[PDB]
């Protein structure tokens, strides 16, 4: 029956077979590796069993949110109200410690491509815009050629593989900006408007860019969608545990010896994970301080946690923090961890785009106090002001850039209260 | 039940003579009853709930001593808050005093919609947000 | 021409960002005029085109 443990993946079961370029990533090198393959032919079952397939596949967005995505792909599959439906690709990948989907983009630009026609379809779209950031210049042109080729082969634009279906693929580039990663601050810089987020309940699905239906979806998420319709979502369904069924990408960056980017199963352990692909902690598991298990936005765990914590979305909510873009940052014990935080403080205050006033005031507040406490000019009495604080901003936000703020500071509050009580202990007796 | 041995008053109520006001400010006055206009500086609604009565405008001149200003006109500083229009008038019938009556001026009620911020073919859309 | 074309007729605005940024690939920055010129070619009113130019910190206006 089901599995209790999980790792170890075949590279059969890998669907980014390209992953360190290593092969062409032109469209002969993707077909020779299966991209493209009887494309025709899962377009002609309809968007119905496309849907059908990333539904029983559980699959959930690979962006940081993780919601169902056979499930939120179904509210573009309404009937035309007159209006043309489009398909946004998020290329941002700004979250710090986030390194997936530049590899996707510049070493298999072609299951992107092949995934934008069959999302594209699934939602019944007639061309998919993919925002890529602006300072991965060299990785939107290998895009841009890429979607030249499929353009020549008739895989993409009038009569797509033959199947009668339109679609052009349209590639932007940012301007950089992180919080255009966020769907509708991605929404209206292709609009040519600042990179401010909308408000709900006015949906993407519903009134999107240029204020019509529009899909917002990440690279990961969308460059996996025609494997599964191939293989099946039995077959997809088969790793991970139940709800966190997948492969997953993983980007072990910090304090480990051999930093890297790989696939593995979700699911897979933390310290299975750091110790066969990224070979171990620096010093081995003893010099362990704390892991950033999601990138910056998801809160740190502590070595304690560490030991037996799995990487899926279930494991990681119940250990207080989450999955989110599976950028796995490793910090040591030589580490100033008040200090490793406070610098993702400045990142959030640097990149907050400054529409409404939690985060636009209370981003600039947390710097500032967090600037303080790695000096340790602070009182003991401002830890839980600092608590407070951050608990003003989660969820009265517009977008969720300010609860990836809010996090970063609750983790360190939470597991290292006494290392920042003691470093105001030291301030205090020196600066009498 | 009211056993007080009640009489018939059958005259509209006038109190013009017990109120001891003098007869310049009773024949020469024009009350105003309004409901206040909202302070354009404020989006605050509160001061616009009641009634009031307010008096004609009289003149004001310079204290040749202070250059303060100077006033012979007892009712300047009256203003009276009632519940409702019914009331006022009523309050300014039996003292004998004129009276205008403006009708409140309620706001229309208004289609608000955040979504057509970002319409595909309308004007509404905009341009900054 | 070729980026405008990328985008729906009666939404040439979407265009700011590519047409900024290639007026600084040409030239290496942004001087006001160049923004200025932005703004006639797309039809946009010019202090939509300030907004882009300082709120993406790509673009350089020095
Ligand atoms: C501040 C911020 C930055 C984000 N950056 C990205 C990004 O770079 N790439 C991405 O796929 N999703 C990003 N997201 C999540 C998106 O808003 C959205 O949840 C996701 O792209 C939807 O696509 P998915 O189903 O593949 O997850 C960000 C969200 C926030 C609040
Ligand atoms: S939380 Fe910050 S980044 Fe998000 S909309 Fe509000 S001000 Fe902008």
């Amino acid at each position: 029956p089901k599995k209790t443990s999980f790792g170890s993946l075949k590279d059969e079961d890998r669907i980014f077979t390209n992953l360190y370029g290593r092969h062409d990533w032109r469209l002969k090198g993707a077909q020779s590796r299966g991209d493209w393959y009887k494309t025709k032919e899962i377009l002609l079952k309809g968007p119905d069993w496309i849907l059908g397939e990333v539904k029983t596949s559980g699959l959930r967005g690979r962006g940081g949110a993780g919601f169902p995505t056979g499930l939120k792909w179904s509210f573009m599959n309404k009937p035309s109200d007159g209006r043309p439906k489009y398909l946004v690709v998020n290329a941002d990948e700004g979250e710090p410690g986030t390194c997936k989907d530049r590899e996707i983009i510049r070493h298999d630009p072609h299951k992107l491509v092949e995934g934008c026609l069959v999302g594209g379809r699934a939602m019944g779209a007639r061309a998919a815009y993919i925002y890529i950031r602006g300072e991965f210049y060299n990785e939107a042109s290998n895009l841009q050629v890429a979607i030249r080729e499929a353009y020549e082969a008739g895989l993409i634009g009038k009569n797509a593989c033959g199947s009668g279906y339109d679609f052009d693929v349209f590639v932007v580039r940012g301007a950089g900006a992180y919080i255009c990663g966020e769907e509708t601050a991605l929404i209206e810089s292709i609009e040519g408007k600042q990179g401010k987020p909308r408000l709900k309940p006015p949906f993407p699905a519903d009134v999107g860019v240029f204020g019509c239906p529009t899909t917002v979806a990440n690279v990961e998420t969308v460059a996996v969608s025609p494997t599964i319709c191939r293989r099946g979502g039995a077959w997809f369904a088969s790793f991970g545990r139940e709800r966190n069924s997948g492969t997953k990408l993983f980007n072990i960056s910090g304090h480990v010896n051999n930093p890297c980017t790989v696939e593995e199963e979700m699911s897979v352990p933390l310290k299975e994970l750091i110790e066969k692909h990224a070979g171990g902690v620096t010093g081995g598991w003893d010099n362990l301080l704390a892991v950033i298990p999601g990138g910056s936005s998801t809160p740190l765990i502590p070595k304690s946690v560490c030991e037996t914590v799995l990487m899926d979305f279930d494991a990681l909510i119940q250990a207080q923090t989450g999955l989110g873009t599976a950028a796995v940052i490793v910090m040591d014990r030589s580490t100033d961890i008040v200090k490793a935080i406070a610098r993702l403080i400045e990142f959030y205050k640097h990149e907050s785009c400054g529409q409404c006033t939690p985060c636009r005031e209370g981003v600039d507040w947390m710097n500032k106090v967090m600037a303080r406490f790695v000096r340790g000019d602070a009182r003991p009495a401002e830890i839980d002001s600092l608590w407070e604080i951050s608990k003003q901003i989660e969820g009265h936000t517009i977008c969720a850039l300010g609860d990836g703020a809010a996090w970063p500071v609750q983790g360190l509050i939470r597991h290292f209260r006494p290392e920042l009580e003691e470093r105001m202990q030291q301030f205090a007796q020196q600066h009498q | 039940t009211r056993d007080t041995q009640l009489i018939t008053v059958d005259e509209k109520l006038d109190i013009t003579t017990i109120t001891g006001v003098p007869e310049e400010h009773i024949k020469t006055r024009k009350a105003r009853i309004f409901v206040p206009a909202r302070n354009n500086m404020q989006s605050g609604v509160n001061n616009t709930k009641k009634w009031k009565m307010e008096f004609d405008t009289r003149e004001r001149w310079e204290n040749p001593l202070m250059g303060w200003a100077s006033t012979a006109d007892p009712l300047s500083n009256l203003v009276l808050t009632f519940s409702t229009k019914e009331d006022a008038v009523a309050f300014a019938e039996k003292n004998g005093w004129s009276y205008d009556v403006e009708e409140r001026k309620v706001p229309k009620p208004k289609s608000k919609s955040y979504g057509a911020n970002f319409s595909w073919n309308k004007r509404t859309r905009v341009s900054t947000k | 021409e070729a980026i405008v074309k990328n985008y729906p007729e009666g939404h040439k605005a979407a265009a700011v960002l590519p047409v900024l940024d290639l007026a600084q690939r040409q030239n290496g920055w942004l001087p006001i005029s160049a923004m200025n010129k932005v703004a006639e070619i797309l039809q946009v009113p010019p202090m939509r085109v300030y907004e882009v130019a300082t709120f993406y910190t790509m673009y350089n206006r020095k």
